[PDB]
């Protein structure tokens, strides 16, 4: 439905996300680990009975009415893991988390107290902008006509050169600041 | 299915890159360069000063002007004695006593 | 009042006889020097007004409207000194003659002794505000945010015109002193009705009363930003002075007249409020925020209790002082980010923390934080009102309510959250920034300790 | 049997409990791979202005500025006065208005009655 | 920013929704305008009344915070439907249902309220009984006057 | 709080919950032993050893980069790219 | 009165040093945490010499020091009330703020932005303490707006997330509700009594004293989390565990009830306000202690907890007992702190895991944790002689013996039942059993300022309560004379909840797989108050507000009739008057009609 | 003033603009009641 390489989600990737939501919910009504493990290998086997079911239209109705059972059988409140969306933690080190770029704009009185730093930060910033048209030249050399089709980003197949696209994917914050 | 091949090489190569990043995001010895620049003084400063400011503050300009610090007047039991008169105040009446 | 006109005239052979790099630096400090010296006007009675001469005088009410007039040169100054820097130098100094000019208008508006006076003045301050917003405005509805605004303050103040001849003719005289002796009471007919409604109508277009309000969203908004300063801390505010010297005038057909434009502003200040709550311009959430906190001093003059009038006094000089301060705070962000949306450039504590904390002490008195003279304006409005009907509590409450709803709305959305990714632009705050967001806090702040001076005439 | 879950405006249908999203249908499959390529060609125009160090300043995304310009311009320019906005702008305009002149008017008419009658406690009322 | 990427009037022919689609970057058929009835949208789209809340979090949004991308249209309530405002996500339990029993035990104990209100408890007491004719000269009477003897006897 | 991890200490804690793994002998077990072609194992076991890696370090790796995860080095790698090791 | 007056204003200019000191700042700092803990702890010690000169005597008084303003009949003074509420809640406040900010200084250690944290966590206790020694309604609502706007900013303290944002503007909505009817009260109190000081207030003494008791209400209610306006005080659980700590269980929210004490000989002559208060508190303490059965994150049912203790404050505050809800107050400080710090310590220990079901075997593992943590539990159900007894016990004893709503007696001990309930229940899965946090064990708890900032809350929590309620003086009669079920009574529901709630924990080791209910549901998504009223209610405000509001009359309906219906008549009069040939026949043409209707018709050669 | 007030805005119901002139010609005619009433002259005679 809406993914960031592909356009959908296959049959078997809709199997998969509700195996691991099912266990997910379950341990949620399931708090101790061994009732839950008794539960969950009870849930596998109850996957596993039609794992070889070759009618895809079967397939789709089982998948489609385990969907429901799962809907009518959800934990209220699911345990979400906290950095994860939807938890404690989630983007809460984000106001600490300050782009790269506001170095350059730092008075020199306060760049004359990490001197190693900038003069490595002035070769990385050599590197991007040696590296930009090279990338540029190699996305307008693969991109087919019309436009991309995916959003998948190519690599750098040449020695020398740099992956297109890569300044804010190297250079982005930490999660601890 | 995993990845494709072009997938494992864009994230081999920008991992490269980015743990070269995380490693130069430490620090030098030297760095940050730094540039050139009383045992009970918090019980006098920040207590015997505003202490001594208070009390001439409520001694000479607010307890010289009418109705500012009300006190409500003490409590006065049979027994007592006025310091201001001397007069005892008498004790109650005997207690029918119960016990 | 003579020694503050001729200063303010002689800042024009100040800005025009100036070297070319000097014409910002001279006409700050002498600005400075001149609104230093608008604090001997605080020599006020209890009894008599400050009465000068024949054509001057200033009671309680107008004096700090002048030393509020008096001190928003010098930041409109400071504020309009980096946009204009690639300008021409004569028409730099044609913007800085502008605001000389409507200065001069203003402080002789204030002190009008006589009320044709007091019209001839409040119609001339329209002039230099509409140069300044249909010559150095920004987009391309300028034009008609100044049409627009010349037509509304104009065809409210026509039949103001014929009203104040009227009393000319009938009274003898226009001197506020001498009606203030010689008032008789305006009885029930349609006369005396349309009487007062020519004598009302301006002050209500310039307040802006709800209904009448929809210049002031373009005329706010597609000003520069020293037409958006003095647009929303003094030429708001003539309104509420006029009114305030009319009503004297208008006994006791107010008390039965006032009735659907009490009814109007009580319903507008939750209208615009909620209007505020979903403004994608930060400069027009502003902008509503101004005619929503304008719309209960316009409640308060047309209940004319004491309480009333000292909270509607203490509420303008409060919200010049807030409004302007927070139309140059979106200001120090356009300048950046050049877009007047809100929702662009969010995050922005995490690279400007002083100036979030200046977005934070002109939020918590957007919201009426006590005990600043923002709350004790909008307490005494409310405590009026109370007194007027006890039902209208609900409505000041839940105005109260919606205030600080988008008060900290503003603050979440302009300072806090992630900040945007594709904007690399935002430079840390000037000192001219934050000497304009202190010129403007530190007197409002310090307008808590001593408020007596901003109480008016019945303090 | 199980509870049939009930779409309402505040809270809208699971993705797990719609029927047309297991559709193989090549009309789906062609949709979901045109907005594919709309999203896709939206993307990579975005990220060759956002990686790019020359530039100091903006992306300007054109849905926002459109976003703006349709929430405050284009708001006039396309009205046309007919039977459901005239009721809708008597109905809410002028409504209220009304109403609270009605109710406040009642509560004043009221106590100006009561006082000039003589019955309204107003002893230690001297703050007005 | 140009005149023909600004939102314009409402499109009848389907050339014209062509080019507003075009102009919307997004799909002709996908690309459902609000009813032409006079409440001031003209052509712009009608993206499906969603919060961002339901947004797929995962991914590499180009605004993160917004969950929104870059070029992607934008709902007329955008600003209202963020993170930081209305959620319109989908509930364990139904909407109705929600209401018929908050309602019902608000309902409930209000009027459970007012009952025990009408049949009190207490204890098996008379009232309290206090000197001086139940406290006159205390609970402020004037002391001009002299009330009734409030007289109390053992028991 | 909060140890830092490293690419060492990542691989051993991989490598010593897919040891406790009765699907997987732990002498065949290797960094590059690849799930479903070398070692034998189903989809569903191999979303088993994701859940596994989630409940191990304590964040949740979404689907679309689960499914995508097939040897432990792969593992190894995206945990040090989400939690950024040897900075 | 040279020592009381002068230590009492001595603490509150101590208390604000600190703030000019980080508002005065060049250098970087030597501990500036450290100096505030110790300027607090100071003026513990100096605000403790006049509570001890109250119980020697009973010396009360007011500082009415700094005359403000004169509004022709209303001298506004600065005006601070020592009386039996200020000397007790000020030390309680101070030594609870004190333990709060050494533990502050452990669990934000590793914030770089921990002066600021320290800085408003002082702006707080500072505008608390305006509030609890205001004796006008002016400086009141001065110290109710500050703790108000100080909730805001410490909810928000990590900005950057988004429903910590969403958290703290749903705080201040709520409490701007309440702020309606406490600016309703001023308003009556100014009209009909022309005073905002208390004193003119109790001595004119009202009688149709309804509709200021009301907004006094309503003002809790916002303030204390009530009924109708609760569901800001589980979402601040978003804010730092200092801030919950501090904040929302003991200080910030103890404020409406605080409010209502205050007025108790306005609210001691009305049935009315009586009857309200103990219906609304018996409401409240039991949906929110039923809501905190099924909650899954702790601060979440920590939050139910001071909440349904809030409602029992104001169930026996509405039976006429003022000075048990204030003692209960005190008492509630102590070991509500407490817990959200043992609750912060496990939190830290697991690495922000806020989650019960990711926890247990904590009892060896974090055993000063687990000792206080059970303490604070066996404090809060009303263990015999711990400091919640003097209080809980006293208010169910009271609330048994007076003429009382009975549903709301009974609404109150069905409540009592449920604390012991979930007390066990954060004992059971926080402590109790085996492990289920993460493999990688990070469990320390060893060091000092954690240690001792739990320690002297434990002592408070075992001692104060026998130490404040036997040096309080007697300010009503106690009931003392009851039967024998009727005296036991809140002890054994409290046993029969925890012997209910011990089933309750043993039925769920079974290998037994429950689908869900109507009332797990229910108590589970928050009472469906926090789901339907925070998307029903504010998509009105948020589409009326465009649809109805601006893009309806603003940009069409009032821009149709004044500007354009106008504007359009005068363009089209040109178009009708200036479309003219420019022939000469249709000039003149036009004046000989002229010539037809002013002489025969007009009639104006005559 | 009323009166003619409602038979103004009818006259504009029959103009052809229909609510537009029941805001401007019932305006109109309320004028000319009001007039009558209070003595108001357009053409007024001069006196000074
Ligand atoms: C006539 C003589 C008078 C002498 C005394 C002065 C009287 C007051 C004047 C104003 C004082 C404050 C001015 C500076 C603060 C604003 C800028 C700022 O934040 O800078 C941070 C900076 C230090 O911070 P940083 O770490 O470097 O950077 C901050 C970060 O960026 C991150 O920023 P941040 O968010 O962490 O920091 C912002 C924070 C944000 O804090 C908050 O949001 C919390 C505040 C609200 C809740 C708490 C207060 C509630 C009200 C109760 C208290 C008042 C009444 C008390 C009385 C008893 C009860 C009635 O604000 C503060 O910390 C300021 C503390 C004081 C707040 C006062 C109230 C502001 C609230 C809004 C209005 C409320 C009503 C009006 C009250 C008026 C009182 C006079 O401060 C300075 O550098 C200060 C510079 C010097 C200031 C001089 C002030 C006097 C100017 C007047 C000149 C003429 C007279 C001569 C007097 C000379 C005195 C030396
Ligand atoms: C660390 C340095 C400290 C200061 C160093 C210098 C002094 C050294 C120590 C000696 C003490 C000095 C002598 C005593 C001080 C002067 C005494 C005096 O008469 O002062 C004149 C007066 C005393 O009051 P007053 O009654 O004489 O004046 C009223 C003003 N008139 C008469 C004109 C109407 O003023 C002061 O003392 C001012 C002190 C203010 C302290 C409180 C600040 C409050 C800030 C918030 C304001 C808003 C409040 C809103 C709510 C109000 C209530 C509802
Ligand atoms: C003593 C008597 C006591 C009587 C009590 C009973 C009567 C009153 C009953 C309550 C009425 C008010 C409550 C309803 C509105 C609640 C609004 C609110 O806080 O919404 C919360 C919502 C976020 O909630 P959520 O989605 O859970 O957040 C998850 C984090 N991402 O936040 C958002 O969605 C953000 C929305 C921002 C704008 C909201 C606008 C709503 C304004 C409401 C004003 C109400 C005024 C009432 C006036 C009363 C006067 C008498
Ligand atoms: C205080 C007095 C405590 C002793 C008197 C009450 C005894 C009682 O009713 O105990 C019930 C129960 C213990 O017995 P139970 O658990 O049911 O049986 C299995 C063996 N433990 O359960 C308990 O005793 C546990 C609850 C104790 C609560 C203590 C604080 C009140």
């Amino acid at each position: 439905a809406f993914l960031p390489s592909a356009a959908y989600l296959t049959h078997q990737q809709k199997v998969l996300q509700l195996y691991k939501r099912a266990l997910r919910h379950l341990e949620s009504r399931c708090v101790h680990r061994d009732k839950y493990r008794y539960f969950a290998c009870l849930l596998r086997a109850r996957f596993d009975e039609h794992k070889n079911e070759k009618d895809m239209v079967k397939a789709t109705q089982l998948l489609r009415e385990a969907e429901k059972e799962f809907w009518h059988g959800q934990h209220p409140q699911p345990y979400i893991f906290p950095e994860s969306p939807g938890g404690t933690s989630y983007e809460r080190y984000e106001c600490y988390k300050v782009p790269e770029w506001c170095l350059d704009d730092w008075h020199p009185s306060e760049k004359a107290m990490y001197p190693d730093y900038f003069a490595k930060r002035e070769q990385w910033k050599k590197l991007r902008r040696e590296s930009w048209e090279r990338e540029v030249k190699q996305l307008q050399e693969e991109t087919p006509v019309g436009g991309p089709r995916t959003e998948a980003l190519p690599p750098a197949r040449k020695q020398g050169d740099l992956p297109p696209l890569w300044w804010h994917i190297v250079t982005r914050p930490r999660e601890r600041p | 299915s995993g990845y494709t091949p072009d997938e494992k090489l864009r994230l081999q190569q920008l991992r490269e890159l980015r743990r070269r990043w995380l490693k130069d995001q430490e620090l030098s010895p030297r760095e940050p360069v730094l540039p050139p620049r009383r045992h009970s003084i918090f019980a006098f400063t920040h207590v015997l000063i505003p202490v001594w400011i208070i009390h001439y503050y409520l001694k000479y300009h607010v307890t010289t002007k009418p109705y500012t610090i009300v006190e409500k007047k003490p409590r006065i039991f049979p027994g007592d004695t006025i310091l201001e008169t001397g007069e005892v105040i008498p004790p109650m009446k005997e207690f029918p006593d119960q016990h | 009042m003579l020694k503050y006109i001729i200063p303010t005239m002689m800042l024009m052979p100040l800005t025009w006889l100036s070297k070319n790099s000097m014409i910002w630096i001279n006409t700050t400090l002498h600005s400075l020097l001149i609104s230093l010296t608008s604090l001997l006007l605080l020599n006020q009675f209890g009894d008599n007004s400050l009465n000068f001469s024949l054509t001057f005088f200033s009671d309680s009410l107008s004096t700090p409207l002048l030393i509020l007039t008096m001190w928003l040169l010098p930041l409109m100054l400071m504020a309009s000194q980096h946009h204009l820097s690639k300008e021409n130098l004569a028409r730099k100094k044609l913007f800085i003659s502008m605001l000389i000019l409507l200065q001069l208008f203003l402080i002789m508006t204030f002190t009008a002794t006589e009320l044709i006076f007091f019209y001839i003045m409040f119609e001339a301050t329209l002039v230099p505000t509409l140069i300044i917003i249909t010559r150095w405005g920004n987009q391309t509805e300028r034009l008609n945010a100044g049409l627009y605004f010349l037509f509304y303050t104009l065809a409210g103040s026509l039949p103001l015109l014929v009203a104040l001849i009227y009393i000319q003719n009938t009274m003898g005289s226009l001197n506020f002193l001498i009606l203030q002796y010689w008032v008789q009471p305006m009885p029930n007919s349609w006369s005396n009705t349309f009487m007062w409604l020519a004598c009302m109508m301006a002050f209500m277009v310039k307040m802006p009363l709800y209904g009448l309000h929809l210049w002031l969203p373009k005329a706010h908004v597609e000003a520069p930003i020293a037409g958006s300063m003095v647009l929303a801390a003094i030429l708001l505010k003539l309104g509420g002075y006029g009114m305030m010297r009319i009503t004297l005038l208008l006994n006791p057909i107010t008390d039965f007249m006032a009735y659907p434009f009490i009814m109007l502003s009580l319903w507008g200040m939750i209208m615009t409020s909620s209007i505020c709550l979903r403004q994608t311009d930060l400069k027009s959430l502003i902008a509503y925020s101004s005619v929503s906190h304008m719309a209960l001093v316009i409640v308060a003059i047309l209940i004319q209790t004491p309480w009333s009038y000292m909270g509607a006094t203490a509420l303008m000089i409060a919200h010049g002082l807030t409004s302007s301060m927070l139309f140059c705070l979106a200001n120090s962000n356009y300048e950046r980010v050049h877009s007047r949306t809100m929702i662009l450039a969010r995050g922005l504590q995490t690279l400007l923390p002083l100036m979030a904390a200046w977005w934070l002490l002109a939020s918590l008195t957007n919201l009426a934080l006590p005990p600043s003279i923002n709350l004790i304006g909008e307490l005494f409005v409310v405590m009026s009102t109370f007194s007027w009907s006890n039902i209208t509590i609900i409505l000041m409450g839940l105005n109260m309510v919606i205030t600080a709803l988008y008060s900290l709305y503003m603050l979440i959305t302009t300072q806090r959250g992630k900040h945007t990714h594709h904007i690399n632009n935002i430079l840390p705050s000037f000192t001219r920034e934050n000497a304009l967001m202190s010129l403007h806090m530190l007197p409002l702040l310090l307008l808590s300790l001593n408020p007596k001076i901003i109480l008016g005439p019945l303090y | 049997s199980f509870p049939k879950y009930e779409p309402s405006r505040l809270a809208s249908l699971p993705t797990t409990l719609d029927p047309a999203e297991y559709d193989i249908s090549s009309e789906t499959r062609k949709a979901q791979a045109e907005r594919l390529a709309i999203r896709s060609r939206l993307k990579r125009e975005y990220q060759l202005q956002y990686n790019d160090p020359s530039r100091r300043g903006v992306v300007e995304d054109p849905a926002l500025i459109r976003w703006t310009c349709a929430r405050s311009a284009n708001v006039y320019p396309n009205f046309r006065p007919n039977t459901k906005t005239s009721l809708l702008g008597a109905l809410f305009g002028i409504g209220p208005l009304i109403f609270w002149y009605y109710v406040f008017k009642t509560d004043r008419d009221r106590k100006e009655k009561l006082i000039q009658e003589g019955k309204l406690d107003r002893t230690f009322n001297i703050s007005y | 920013i140009t005149k023909d990427m600004l939102p314009g009037p409402y499109p009848k022919t389907p050339e014209e929704r062509a080019a507003a689609a075009k102009k919307y970057n997004m799909r002709v058929e996908d690309y459902e305008p609000y009813p032409d009835d006079g409440m001031g949208y003209g052509d712009y789209p009608k993206l499906p009344d969603r919060s961002q809340q339901e947004r797929d979090p995962w991914y590499d949004w180009d605004h993160p915070d917004l969950r929104l991308n870059w070029g992607e249209p934008m709902h007329w309530d955008l600003d209202m439907y963020i993170r930081n405002r209305v959620d319109t996500s989908p509930t364990p339990v139904n909407w109705n249902l929600m209401c018929k029993h908050l309602f019902g035990f608000v309902a409930f104990m209000l009027f459970m309220f007012w009952v025990g209100e009408t049949y009190p408890t207490y204890q098996p007491v008379g009232p309290k009984q206090y000197p001086y004719n139940n406290l006159y000269l205390e609970r402020g009477g004037d002391p001009n006057k002299e009330p009734e003897p409030v007289v109390h006897y053992e028991i | 709080d909060a140890p830092p991890l490293t690419l060492e200490g990542i691989k051993d804690r991989v490598l010593y919950v897919l040891k406790l793994y009765d699907k997987i002998d732990p002498e065949k077990l290797s960094v590059n032993s690849h799930f479903m072609k070398d070692l034998g194992l189903d989809s569903l076991d191999q979303v088993e050893i994701i859940m596994a890696m989630e409940d191990e370090f304590g964040f949740e790796i979404p689907d679309i980069d689960a499914e995508k995860l097939m040897c432990p080095q792969e593992i190894v790698d995206y945990i040090a790219d989400k939690k950024d090791v040897y900075e | 009165m040279n020592l009381f007056s002068s230590l009492t204003l001595v603490t509150l200019i101590l208390l604000t040093m600190p703030i000019a000191a980080i508002n005065f700042n060049t250098h970087k700092f030597t501990n500036y945490p450290l100096y505030v803990k110790t300027t607090i702890s100071c003026a513990f010690i100096t605000s403790m010499i006049p509570t001890m000169m109250f119980i020697h005597t009973g010396q009360e008084m007011i500082i009415s020091n700094w005359h403000w303003l004169t509004i022709q009949t209303l001298k506004l003074s600065l005006s601070f009330k020592m009386d039996f509420f200020s000397m007790m809640f000020v030390p309680v406040a101070l030594f609870v703020t004190w333990s709060i900010m050494e533990f502050s200084m452990w669990y934000m250690h590793s914030d770089p932005n921990i002066n600021q944290f320290f800085k408003y966590l002082l702006l707080f206790l500072i505008t608390m303490l305006i509030l609890v020694t205001a004796n006008n309604l002016f400086q009141l609502f001065i110290g109710w707006e500050g703790v108000g706007i100080m909730s805001f900013l410490l909810i928000g303290w990590w900005y950057g997330r988004t429903d910590a944002n969403t958290a703290a503007l749903q705080a201040i909505l709520y409490n701007r509700i309440g702020d309606i009817g406490f600016i309703l009260a001023m308003a009556w109190f100014l009209i009909n009594l022309n005073t905002w000081d208390l004193q003119q207030i109790f001595m004119l003494n009202p009688n149709d004293s309804n509709l200021p008791l009301m907004g006094l209400i309503l003002a809790a209610t916002g303030k204390s989390a009530q009924f109708g306006l609760h569901p800001w005080l589980p979402s601040a659980m978003e804010g730092p565990t200092p801030v919950s700590a501090l904040l929302h269980s003991s200080t910030m929210v103890v404020a409406g009830i605080f409010l209502l004490i205050r007025f108790y000989p306005l609210t001691e002559n009305n049935k009315f306000g009586q009857s309200i208060m103990l219906c609304l508190g018996a409401m409240t303490t039991l949906f929110t202690a039923m809501c905190a059965l099924t909650q899954n994150d702790i601060k979440k049912i920590i939050a139910f907890s001071t909440s349904s203790q809030l409602g029992l404050m104001m169930v026996t505050i509405g039976i006429n007992q003022p000075h048990l809800a204030f003692l209960h107050i005190c008492t509630h400080a102590f070991f509500k702190a407490m817990l959200f710090m043992c609750s912060g310590s496990i939190i830290h220990s697991l690495n922000d895991e806020q989650d019960i079901r990711k926890m247990g075997g904590l009892f060896k593992a974090m055993p000063f944790t687990t000792t206080a943590l059970i303490i604070g539990s066996l404090a809060l159900t009303g263990m015999p002689f711990l400091t919640g007894f003097y209080s809980k016990d006293l208010i169910i004893e009271s609330a048994n013996t007076s003429y009382t709503n009975a549903w709301a007696l009974l609404m109150t001990l069905v409540a009592t039942s449920f604390t012991a309930i979930y007390s066990t229940r954060i004992i059971f899965f926080a402590l109790l059993g085996q492990p289920r946090f993460p493999t990688l064990i990070n469990i320390n708890e060893n060091n000092p300022f954690l240690i001792n900032s739990i320690k002297r809350l434990l002592i408070g929590s075992l001692f104060a309560g026998f130490i404040i309620s036997n040096n309080i003086p007697p300010m009503t009669i106690p009931q003392m004379t009851m039967p024998h079920y009727l005296k036991m009574t809140a002890l054994t529901v409290t046993i029969l909840g925890f012997i209910l709630a011990l089933e309750i924990s043993n039925t769920t080791h079974y290998l037994k797989f429950n689908y869900p209910s109507n009332t797990f549901k229910f108590s589970n998504l928050l009472g469906y108050y926090p789901t339907i009223m925070h998307r029903l209610t504010p998509y009105m405000n948020l589409t009326m507000s465009q649809k109805s509001a601006s893009s309806l009359l603003d940009l069409i309906w009032l821009e149709t009739i004044l500007p354009k219906t106008i504007s359009l008549a005068q363009m089209k009069m040109s178009t009708t008057i200036t479309s003219q040939k420019g022939l000469i026949k249709l000039y003149f043409l036009s004046f000989l009609i002229t010539i037809l209707i002013s002489t025969t018709l007009l009639n104006f050669h005559e | 003033p009323l009166n003619y007030l409602i038979g103004g805005c009818a006259g504009g119901l029959t103009l052809g603009i229909g609510a537009a002139a029941c805001a401007y010609m019932g305006l109109t005619a309320a004028l000319v009641k009001m007039g009558q009433l209070e003595g108001w002259k357009v053409f007024a005679e001069p006196k000074v």
